[PDB]
């Protein structure tokens, strides 16, 4: 009924709210601290911070905090990416107040006790371990660290050698410098904005400029290669995409989809996916491949991902490239761009068809722009992309510094010079 | 570990706003894109 | 009294001998299997092979082998490099025969038993761990896998993921293909050649061509960077040296020494080392640096090695480069080349002033050339290097594809584009 | 682990024939250049 309601304060923190109909409300304070905010000496402290969200803080002991949310059947999720760190908080309409006072403690009153922070430490390994089970995670990670040099090439997961060495002052300093007013965006899905503000005003007023971590962007072509014993091999090939919320970017997104192979059908094969077709024809029976597309504030990464077998690695890899070369040679007919488009549009909508989805989308936008762009407008922007534009962007991959990351038996994985 | 032998493979990463988003929650836990 | 005595047989295995005066005799069968002989599927096999020297074999049980050499106070060393694998065997004049029969079983009659090979396995980790304690080894290893693509890029230590996966048919295969007649060279430091030959003839006649592993060379510039928590940082910068036993090579060696900083004085600083001087002047108080020089059959690696602290990494790294650029700009006076030369010459002679040294030198030569070049001759060759020649070589590092490896806090370590 | 604080550092690798030669012997054991 009532649409969202943004409001930038004097501090510069953003806040939104949507009194929805249904029974479930969810706050989420998104602080601007991603993994790109750590240095050589600070690496792995966001990771630990992410995992220390239930520790004692100034008003609420670790015990109260967890038993408290249990009391009421809430959930407290602490999500992070290379650029941001969403602190989610779900619970029943009637219990938001009990819950909010928890989110506030957790975020503005953390008390990292030597003893408490010390117990955690080992959790990092356990966490890292489970996430590194998906080749995607280590390759994807390795990708970022090869393509960047300084900031976005920092991974999400603590470096093995740092684990036990993440000190209390480190956590306290990261909170202090990054968990600040200018970088924050409140976001409610079932709360009163009037009452939200009040609270935001009372609890979120802290000073801290950007880049006390060492903010800045830079792309650097590089290749990280991980040999294994596994039959299958994964590899990424990516060159500087266009930036976040910019036209070029958007273009990329649309091109992405022309090749992009995320199956829309269970047990179904893509007929739409060029990459898949092309790859497929020159490739063996079992394989899988998809267009990769990343966009961040101050740079992007666009290019594709492959999953071949030991002796097909190259064939696949090249095949994919060649095909994306085709579009950059100009060869791309109108029919396919419009399908792509509609694919993308559909996607975005579904993406925001959920509370959790919406709440992410909103916060996300808060941190980038400073307001909420409605869907419609969104939709218009994507449509504006020119059928040529797409090609043009694609031209850029082929004529853009390469950066690749592979895993598995790498006898048959092309190097930079190979392609 | 889950065997990845057939056509079924369909994993590769690329979302709208979020990219390689790792969650750690008090209750659940995971890795998306 | 009697000088060595080489002899190539119909098989193509070389054999030498020097009845010396002194009490201690040392045989050593050098088989031509280095690390470079394994594939993606066979990596780590020489390593295990190297560690499995005391296992049961066809004529002597692991127990007899060990207890036997102990009986007499003998030593059995099994040394390898990227190109070769020297199987040394020391003992008392009188006991060569008991010992030789041991060397022959170990090498021609290995019996890798599922159970025995299996209990070894864990030793690989223990061995890798103890050699990875010197930054030099992991960097120097990282260097070779960055700079090569295929063959010499293989490391001497088994890859973590392979350890327990080293199977008995692997060991059996490796021996069979590589531990053959054409690739072998017996070498005695206190044995009769007449009696040596007989034995050689009776026990070393096995067939096996080269490259059933996949022989071939290739250089590829690349950078491997390993972040740490250690104050100090080590990095290596190296371009395709000249090949083994060729003029260019030799030139490199002389050049190496003009900059080469291997202290000749305890607690003493080099006055001679240009690198050190130049580095020193632009560098801080504590630091150390030296000229790196590697030469193999089908390729080489020349350049330097640095050890700086966090913030000084670049300054030192460039400093060192700049200085080697100087020599490449032409700036190098006669007086320094002759010093160099004499330095080299003195070193090679001291290298061979010991039994162990001599024995290595000799076998080494037998796998390359096919005969023993005497010292004198050696000495002549190094002298033939032109003062220009050196410059010219140097010109080649500055104008040759770069390839670097570093470890430690890499905030301040130049990349490829940095220098 | 041995502390490497002072001027003493003098480790860098480069020999004549042998380069990075790793020994494994029945009795002793090591890593040279």
């Amino acid at each position: 009924p009532q649409d969202l309601e943004f409001t930038r304060l004097p501090n510069g923190l953003v806040i939104a709210s949507l009194e929805n109909y249904a029974p479930a409300s969810r706050i989420g304070l998104f602080i601007k601290a991603g993994s790109r905010y750590e240095n050589s000496n600070n690496l792995g402290t966001s990771h630990l911070l992410r995992l220390a969200s239930s520790l004692t803080t100034k008003g609420a002991s670790s015990f109260k905090i967890t038993r408290g949310i249990e009391a009421v059947g809430g959930k407290l999720s602490v999500t992070s990416t290379r650029e941001n760190m969403a602190y989610t908080v779900e619970c029943l309409r009637d219990d938001v107040d009990i819950l909010m006072e928890f989110l506030l403690n957790v975020t503005t009153a953390p008390e990292f006790r030597r003893w408490e922070v010390a117990a955690l430490q080992p959790q990092l390994r356990i966490d890292k371990a489970v996430a590194l089970q998906n080749p995607q995670a280590h390759v994807i990670e390795n990708l970022h660290a090869a393509a960047y040099r300084n900031a976005l090439a920092n991974s999400l997961y603590c470096p093995d050698y740092r684990i036990g060495k993440v000190t209390p002052v480190e956590l306290h300093d990261y909170v202090q410098n990054h968990f600040t007013s200018a970088r924050m965006a409140l976001i409610g899905l079932g709360v009163s904005h009037p009452v939200l503000k009040q609270v935001a005003e009372q609890f979120l007023n802290i000073r801290g400029g950007l880049g006390l971590s060492g903010a800045k962007a830079k792309y650097h072509g590089g290749e990280i290669r991980e040999q294994n014993g596994d039959s299958l091999v994964h590899a990424a090939l990516v060159a500087e995409s266009a930036a976040i919320g910019s036209a070029e970017a958007n273009a990329f997104s649309v091109l992405q989809h022309v090749l992009g192979a995320g199956p829309h059908v269970k047990r179904g094969s893509n007929a739409t996916s060029s990459l898949y077709q092309a790859v497929a024809k020159g490739v063996h029976q079992p394989f899988d491949v998809s267009a990769f597309n990343a966009s961040y504030s101050d740079s992007g990464l666009f290019g594709f991902y492959t999953i071949s077998q030991a002796a097909s690695a190259g064939d696949v890899i090249k095949a994919a490239y060649n095909q994306v070369k085709t579009i950059a040679q100009g060869n791309l007919s109108n029919p396919d761009v419009q399908a792509a488009k509609n694919k993308l549009k559909a996607g975005y909508l579904m993406s925001v068809e959920s509370s959790e989805g919406f709440l992410d989308e909103v916060g996300s936008q808060a941190l980038a722009a400073g307001s909420y762009t409605p869907p419609s407008t969104v939709l218009q922007q994507i449509d504006a992309v020119a059928d040529a534009d797409v090609i043009n962007a694609a031209k850029k991959f082929v004529s853009g510094r390469k950066s690749m990351a592979a895993s598995g038996n790498l006898g048959h994985t092309p190097f930079i010079d190979e392609l | 570990k889950r065997s990845v032998l057939c056509r079924e493979s369909l994993r590769g990463q690329a979302a709208g706003r979020p990219l390689v988003a790792s969650v750690s929650l008090n209750v659940p836990a995971s890795v998306r894109y």
